[PDB]
């Protein structure tokens, strides 16, 4: 079981931008997705967004865009992520989580003079264990 | 492999199903780029 | 691609088996044959666990009164002896299609 | 490249590792689709 | 499709931007590989 660690919890004033952290140990996020997840209590899980574990993309619920970025730490021991904009209805339960994903080519046309023309995406196949989580709320 | 339909309209019907409108997702002279573009075909010079 | 759950919410009775379903606008199933759906697990005061998943089978570690079926938009996940620890809310997930998503989920409560 | 495996069927021991068993994901003569081929092979003509 | 800069080494500075480096992840001895080469071109051969 890697460890896995997230910022603390915190208040903030409505309107504005916070920013929070998560750790694996054994810098095993290089073998993992990165997540994060946002709940209210009496409420639905939400994706926030990801980042694979090659780190070669990032993407975020479109509920977010514009709002959120993802950032991790050289050789990827740590990863970042801000929220901007956030009012009292954003108080919520975060968490970073690690994740797998099946990587197969979607398109693909042989070359015989050169490399095939190939077309590839990510399914996510599993979420991996959960980090303790951060909770942050907003007030006044 | 390519995707048609059948063509229609502005035709003598005595002409139906003679031609097939097609289309492709063949490469740009880039090797690393594809783009999509359409053809008409004789029915002839087709098989499904 | 949109995602719902039902029934809500399932009251049970102990010791007998209860389902959940899943079903979206599209299929989960994949060109290879794969499919992308995931169930979890929240107990109150706790962060989720996988159940089953790719629609096909427990993830380790699971009782194996967990069940699973279905195919395309429609799947369900089922547990036989349905226990007072199964209480908690769970959720299906969609692997196969861009932003990754849960379902609205359902919650099992034990009758009263 | 190619999966193999030690061809163990049917063999006289003095003949053991001599051909192998190979497959790979090689195009079919459409341009965008591939198939599974298989074949034995003599261990001379393959390296690792 | 070749991704650059405008790569120096003490350069005299009536000869930048004459040389790009430039990469790409080319073919390799089998199909089914592919890695990453960068060279040293002169601008006048390329084009964004
Ligand atoms: C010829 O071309 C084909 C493609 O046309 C090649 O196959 C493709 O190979 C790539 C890998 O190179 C695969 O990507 C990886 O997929 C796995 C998941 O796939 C496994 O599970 C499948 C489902 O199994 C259940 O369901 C079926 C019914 O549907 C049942 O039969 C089963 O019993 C199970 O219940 C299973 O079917 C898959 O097998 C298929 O593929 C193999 C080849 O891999 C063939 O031999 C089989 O015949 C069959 O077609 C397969 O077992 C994911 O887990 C992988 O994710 C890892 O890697 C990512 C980076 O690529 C990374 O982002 C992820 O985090 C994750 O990382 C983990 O794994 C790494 C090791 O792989 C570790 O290093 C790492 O630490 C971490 O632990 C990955 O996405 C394609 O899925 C596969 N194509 C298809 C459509 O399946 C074939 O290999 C080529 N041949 C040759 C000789 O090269
Ligand atoms: C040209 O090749 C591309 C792949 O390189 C083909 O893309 C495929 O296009 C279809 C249509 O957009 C996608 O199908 C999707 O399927 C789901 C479920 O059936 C449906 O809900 C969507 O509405 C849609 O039809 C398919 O996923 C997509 N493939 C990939 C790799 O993205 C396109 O079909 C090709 N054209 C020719 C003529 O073959
Ligand atoms: C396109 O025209 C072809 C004929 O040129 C039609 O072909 C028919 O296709 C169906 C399905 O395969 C068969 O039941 C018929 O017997 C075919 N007809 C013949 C002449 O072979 C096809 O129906 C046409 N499509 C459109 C939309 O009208
Ligand atoms: C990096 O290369 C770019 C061109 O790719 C250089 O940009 C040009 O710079 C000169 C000087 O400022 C301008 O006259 C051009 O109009 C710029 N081009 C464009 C596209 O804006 C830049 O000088 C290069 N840097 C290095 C250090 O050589
Ligand atoms: C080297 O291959 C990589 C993929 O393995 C290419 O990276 C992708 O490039 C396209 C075009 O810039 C982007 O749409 C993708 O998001 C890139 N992927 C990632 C992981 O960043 C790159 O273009 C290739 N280089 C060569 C010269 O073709
Ligand atoms: C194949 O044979 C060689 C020796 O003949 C042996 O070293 C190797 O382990 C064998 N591999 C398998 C998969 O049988």
């Amino acid at each position: 079981q890697v460890q896995l660690v997230q910022s603390g919890a915190e208040v903030k004033k409505p309107g504005s931008s916070v920013k929070v952290s998560c750790k694996a140990s054994g810098n095993s996020f290089s073998n993992h997705d990165v997540h994060w997840v946002r709940q209210a209590t009496g409420q639905g899980l939400e994706w926030m967004g990801w980042m694979s574990h090659e780190g070669d993309k990032t993407g975020l619920a479109q509920k977010f865009q514009g709002r959120v970025t993802i950032t991790r730490d050289s050789g990827a021991s740590t990863v970042y992520m801000e929220l901007r904009g956030l009012t009292a209805d954003d108080t919520a339960i975060y968490y970073c989580l690690t994740g797998s994903k099946h990587r197969l080519r979607d398109y693909f046309l042989y070359n015989e003079y050169g490399p095939n023309y190939e077309e590839w995406g990510d399914y996510l196949a599993t979420l991996d264990v959960w980090g303790h989580g951060t909770a942050v709320t907003v007030s006044s | 492999t390519l995707q048609c339909t059948n063509v229609t309209n502005n035709i003598t019907d005595d002409m139906r199903g003679e031609l097939k409108n097609c289309s492709f997702n063949m490469t740009t002279e880039l090797r690393d780029k594809k783009q999509k573009v359409y053809s008409l075909f004789y029915r002839l010079d087709v098989v499904q | 691609v949109v995602i719902t759950q039902s029934p809500l919410f399932l009251p049970v009775t102990p010791g007998e088996a209860a389902s959940l379903s899943c079903k979206c606008s599209h299929s989960l199933q994949h060109s290879t044959g794969a499919n992308y759906l995931a169930w979890y697990l929240q107990r109150p005061g706790q962060t989720p666990r996988l159940l089953i998943h790719l629609a096909t089978h427990r993830a380790s570690g699971v009782p194996d009164r967990f069940s699973g079926s279905g195919s395309g938009t429609d799947f369900t996940l089922k547990i036989s002896r349905v226990e007072s620890d199964d209480v908690g809310t769970y959720y299906c997930m969609q692997g196969l299609h861009s932003p990754w998503t849960f379902g609205q989920g359902t919650k099992v409560e034990i009758k009263r």
